[PDB]
RNA sequence: ACGCAGUUUUAUCCGGUAAAGCGAAUGAUUAGAGGUCUUGGGGCCGAAACGAUCUCAACCUAUUCUCAAACUUUAAAUGGGUAAGAAGCCCGGCUCGCUGGCGUGAGCCGGGCGUGGAAUGGAGUGCCUAGUGGGCCACUUUUGGUAAGCAGAACUGG
RNA sequence: UGGGGCGGUACACCUGUCAAACGGUAACGCAGGUGUCCUAAGGCGAGCUCAGGGAGGACAGAAACCUCCCGUGGAGCAGA
RNA sequence: GUCUACGGCCAUACCACCCUGAACGCGCCCGAUCUCGUCUGAUCUCGGAAGCUAAGCAGGGUCGGGCCUGGUUAGUACUUGGAUGGGAGACCGCCUGGGAAUACCGGGUGCUGUAGGCUU
């Protein structure tokens, strides 16, 4: 008819891939650039921070590299933050702020340098490199690892960037993928990128549509409406997350206990079963023709 | 029951090809754009050819591809041309179809008198929910044997929401 | 007469083996070189930049340079009955740690212990190895069954 | 061939060489001297090992004799020392005659044409169906 | 009393030659069973067709006979390189424009701990310096050639 | 320079093999190449997939153009 | 018992087809004002939360193809050193030591490190 092409040999010759690539989850020609550090340290270790968006939720951690697995020392889980306020709208531009800036206060705290390396306190959306003071012990400093994702102009990576820019860390950028930039003058605004942080886009969508048409209202924002919040109080609402952050950013644990030990999973099948199961049925099949 | 295994359509793909490079192609051009309200793009050749009469990286033909509801309309109008009879010999084996007219003037739009007449085709793309994934950059996948589509299903549908006419071959 | 590049004679030296070309398997690259360390060569064919000269894969050297990317080598050559030290520069992903000390290490550490303690006791106990010996005298059982008997058999032109 | 025919008949047998001519000869022809000296490709010849085999028969047992008197008469073409034997297998086969019988009547061993197909007890089950049906 | 060695041992790396393989890749090649796959027939029973029916240059499926200095999944024997302790191990403290969450690294100082597998024998270092720079044979491996007391090479010994 | 001359360049260079599994190793020994070409065919970043094979689509045919599926590299990367 | 983020070793983890998936998750999914890019909000970016295990993923099954590993093949083929051994030669045998690969017959079919959830 036509040749098979996935054969006997097609198998022999095949090489597989890392099993990240065909999960589809890594880029190793990026991992190699970032992950290694000079053969002329030893162990001074090369921290980055990692960013990464579910259709829910939004991960940040922190993290060094070895032989066996990559180590992690901080993270932040942004389904937490109704422990500080904010109950809605937990994929945001501004929850990636507030997300990275409790990574941040929450790392000074474990070291110990939390009274220093505030960042800006009063949010403005400007341009600020925090500076390594003389006398006192060195700025953290570390790298941003996106992944998969594109950094084009007003992604949710570098909303989250600035939280802990913002919060005291120190890490190299530039500002072209803020929002607040013109690509016709390349100039930057840095007050379009306030707006952003504090929410008054979602604002202007609600306002606009309790004006013109309110079906579409109610399917859109459906859940602003249970915990009943409205668009004249987001400014204010992040903006006390913020302070709250800054005051108690420590994080606590759960334990669970006596678990009753159920399986839901079945197990594999064992040798003397797969050998009993073709003897009887070829017992079958020969009394089927016994039976005629 | 059968809840998210559900048909529609994809896309629907939309194409001319003329010959030539100049004039008769601006012509085709402003037919697909009044036809769809949405600019074309030209396509180029791949190797030169003699009898046809044609080199290496010159623009030949015109195509464009529609989505939504705007392609349910086209539809509907190409098979009020074709009278709603199909044979089974245009049918594939991964579920779509396609047909072709010899005339674009049938489909309800004035002949101007700048630009002559012109044929084209249609090719029908179907498809039913979790197909993205398959061109979806971030976990790529491949979507298994029980949600696949078959010659014989595509038939059944186009039986079904037109009742149109398969014919022997 | 044969020619004088660089790579004559290579075509399966710097070849890699059989499913497995790819990228790098990237353990390689933490590993820790410090100085002083007795280090194995083999050229890795995948990236072509720093890779030694034919005449040192498979040899065996000691480190006296580190840098960003590659690391200095002192190594033996025998050339023409006089042998020389030569000192290549050398890049990591055609390097290896080498077990060829390992095993000196178990001992001198179990050996200054065993030492130590056990010390008390005043007994100089074996300290250092000594070759196979000679095959202690010892019986052997026929419980009951008398050995079996074995002849040679006739020839046959099976082919 | 010829004596074969003339023995038992034009269908009582079937003859197979089981050798193959892959390698080359040169030749220098001096019509210089002994300058440029790489020869020509005349010939074809193949090499031999020691217990290869050359030709083989295919036939009946009534006819045992006249296979042995044919080959015999071979051998007079051939530049060395050559022995002749017959084999215990069961054709050109490579399975022991006495076995061969029963292992047939037992359907291990299928004829699929001039030769055989074994089948081992590993496949997926429905080669068992097909068959013992 | 250390140091050495056309040597063995214990650990540990390097290689792709012999052999083998082609129901595994590249390349070559024989024969018949299930495929008119399928293009056409000196033609074929016929108006001929994919009605049949063959086949052939090739051609799908499972098997089959034979091959490789410039092919190979596999893979030796002999071989080559390292290591087998005082230039080692441990304790404590100092200096640094180098690197920096804090830290690493290297260098200097001051103390505590001697046999480190076999079998052998005296080692090291520096000046002046002649004659040579036509080669030949034997086992084994080996290239061209019909062969050679022929021409050209690897190993050891003469 | 298997006497010299006529022929060739084995007279400076590269790949594979011969070459006897480290490296090195000869003959007018085998098979082939060079005295160039590039403002990008150099350098950074981003995005995508090659050869071919199958099934469909107005003129369209062995081959123009559109779409889907299989596709471990069976394509390309100036030249041996 | 099991998932999510990051990974190391990279088929005991791959390929095809069938069964099941509590809770948390992961995804599918609904739109395009502003960010962003498209011939086309299909891909990419953004704002969302009505419904769903159909798919993806997780586990499991195949007298499954392949892969990993044993046995047999076989002390066979080959091989270091040796002989005033045989033989017309080609080549063969022996002493002293080392020692393979196919066919064929069996078994196995992912291990885990760091941080955090469900399993009251
Ligand atoms: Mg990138
Ligand atoms: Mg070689
Ligand atoms: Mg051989
Ligand atoms: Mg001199
Ligand atoms: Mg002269
Ligand atoms: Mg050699
Ligand atoms: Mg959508
Ligand atoms: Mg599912
Ligand atoms: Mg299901
Ligand atoms: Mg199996």
């Amino acid at each position: 008819f036509v040749k098979v092409v996935k054969n006997k040999a097609y198998f022999k010759r095949y090489q597989v891939k890392f099993r990240r690539r065909r999960e589809g989850k890594t880029d190793y020609y990026a991992r190699k650039r970032l992950v290694i550090q000079d053969k002329n340290k030893y162990n001074t270790p090369k921290y980055r921070m990692i960013v990464r968006v579910t259709n829910r939720d939004i991960i940040c951690q922190i993290a060094y590299a070895r032989i066996e697995g990559d180590m992690i020392v901080c993270a932040a889980y942004a389904h937490e933050l109704p422990k500080y306020g904010v109950k809605v709208g937990l994929t945001n531009y501004a929850a990636a702020y507030c997300t990275g800036l409790l990574l941040a206060r929450r790392l000074l705290n474990r070291f110990g340098m939390d009274k220093i390396y505030e960042g800006q306190v009063e949010v403005t959306g400007d341009e600020y490199n925090v500076e390594s003071i003389d006398g006192q012990p060195g700025a953290f400093t570390c790298y941003l690892d996106a992944g998969l994702a594109r950094t084009t102009t007003g992604n949710k990576v570098f909303g989250a960037l600035k939280g802990a820019v913002d919060g005291g860390l120190s890490i190299p950028h530039s500002t072209k993928r803020f929002p607040g930039y013109d690509s016709e003058s390349k100039e930057f605004n840095a007050e379009v990128h306030r707006k952003h942080i504090m929410g008054q886009n979602v604002a202007d969508y609600m306002r606009y549509l309790m004006e013109e048409d309110e079906d579409a209202y109610k399917k859109q924002f459906s859940q602003y409406i249970k915990n009943n919040v409205t668009p004249d109080m987001m400014e204010e609402m992040y903006k006390k997350a913020h302070a709250a952050i800054r005051e108690n950013p420590v994080y606590e644990k759960k334990p669970k206990r006596e678990v009753k030990k159920k399986r839901w999973n079945r197990p594999k099948m064992s040798l003397a079963q797969k050998k009993d199961r073709v003897a009887q049925k070829k017992a079958s099949f020969l009394r089927a023709q016994e039976r005629a | 029951e059968n809840p998210m295994r559900e048909l529609r359509i994809r896309k629907l793909c939309l194409n001319i090809c003329v010959g030539e490079s100049g004039d008769r192609l601006t012509r085709a051009a402003k037919v697909l754009e009044q036809l769809t309200g949405q600019t074309p793009v030209f396509s180029k050749a791949r190797y030169t050819v003699r009898s046809f009469g044609i080199r290496r990286n010159e623009k030949i033909a015109v195509h464009c591809t529609v989505r939504g509801a705007k392609a349910e309309e086209i539809l509907e109008k190409g098979l009020k041309v074709r009278e709603y009879e199909l044979r089974k010999n245009n049918f594939s084996d991964t579920g779509n179809f396609g047909f072709g007219i010899q005339e674009h003037i049938d489909l309800g739009i004035k002949y101007d008198p700048s630009i002559g007449i012109y044929g084209l085709d249609f090719y029908v793309v179907l498809g039913r929910p979790g197909f993205s994934i398959a061109d979806k950059k971030r976990r790529t996948g491949c979507i298994g044997a029980k949600h696949r589509i078959s010659k014989e299903e595509a038939m059944r549908w186009f039986q079904q929401k037109y009742d149109g006419i398969i014919l022997p071959g | 007469t044969n020619t004088k590049g660089k790579r004559r004679g290579t075509r399966y030296m710097f070849s890699r083996p059989f499913r497995k070309h790819g990228v790098v398997p990237l353990a390689t690259y933490m590993r820790i070189y410090k100085k002083g360390d007795i280090v194995d060569i083999k050229g890795m064919g995948t990236v072509q930049k720093g890779m030694p000269h034919k005449c040192y894969h498979g040899k065996t050297g000691r480190v006296y340079n580190v840098t960003q990317h590659a690391v200095g080598i002192v190594v033996n050559k025998q050339v023409k009955g006089k042998i020389l030290a030569k000192r290549i520069n050398v890049r990591i992903e055609h390097i290896k740690h080498s077990k060829s000390r390992d095993s000196f290490l178990k001992r001198v550490k179990e050996n200054d212990q065993k030492k130590k303690e056990a010390k008390e006791k005043g007994t100089w106990v074996q300290l250092k190895r000594q070759p196979a010996p000679p095959r202690e005298a010892h019986f052997v059982r026929t419980n009951g069954k008398e050995p079996e008997l074995l002849e040679p058999i006739p020839y046959e032109f099976m082919a | 061939n010829k004596y074969m025919v003339k023995s038992c008949g034009k269908d009582g047998f079937h003859i197979r060489v089981r050798l193959h001519p892959f390698h080359v000869i040169r030749i220098n022809k001096m019509l210089t001297g002994m300058r440029g000296a790489f020869g020509k490709p005349q010939g074809t010849v193949a090499r031999v090992h020691i217990g290869q085999v050359i030709m083989s028969i295919r036939t009946k047992l009534q006819n045992k004799e006249h296979v042995v008197e044919a080959l015999r008469r071979a051998k007079f073409k051939f530049p060395g020392r050559q022995k002749i034997h017959i084999s215990k297998k069961w054709g050109f086969t490579k399975f022991n005659a006495d076995e061969f019988e029963d292992m047939v009547a037992e359907k291990r061993l299928i004829p699929d044409g001039c030769g055989v197909k074994y089948i081992p007890n590993r496949g997926p089950l429905d080669k068992w169906r097909a068959l013992h049906s």
